[PDB]
């Protein structure tokens, strides 16, 4: 029973672990896109101002 | 006398057939015992190679 309770405790731990791992990563990923879009975002605005810039 | 010493002498004889056929008795009990010991013994060996190997 000892180590059956223990084995049992470590593995709920590691489906939640698992769990936390994998929305953890997906997140990142649409972290990751949307720092993406205001790169793109901010280098046509910045070349809007530049152009507007002249004067 | 002769007749005495007959009566006494099977008298004696009932005593010590008690005796004896209740030892009898008491051996195959005992030994019945120490065959459901070894059965029992050999189960949980059993589940102790299982219960080790588990753990």
């Amino acid at each position: 029973e000892d180590a059956d309770r223990k084995y049992e405790e470590v593995a709920r731990k590691l489906v939640i672990i698992e769990s936390d791992l994998e929305r953890a990563e997906e997140r990142a990923e649409l972290s990751e896109g949307k720092c993406a879009e205001l790169e793109e975002e901010l280098k046509t605005v910045t070349n809007n101002l530049k152009s507007l810039e002249a004067q | 006398r002769a007749q005495e010493r007959l009566a006494t002498a099977l008298q004696k004889l009932e005593e010590a057939e008690k005796a004896a056929d209740e030892s009898e008795r008491g051996m195959k009990v005992i030994e019945s015992r120490a065959q459901k010991d070894e059965e029992k013994m050999e189960i949980q060996e059993i589940q102790l190679k299982e219960a080790k190997h588990i753990a």
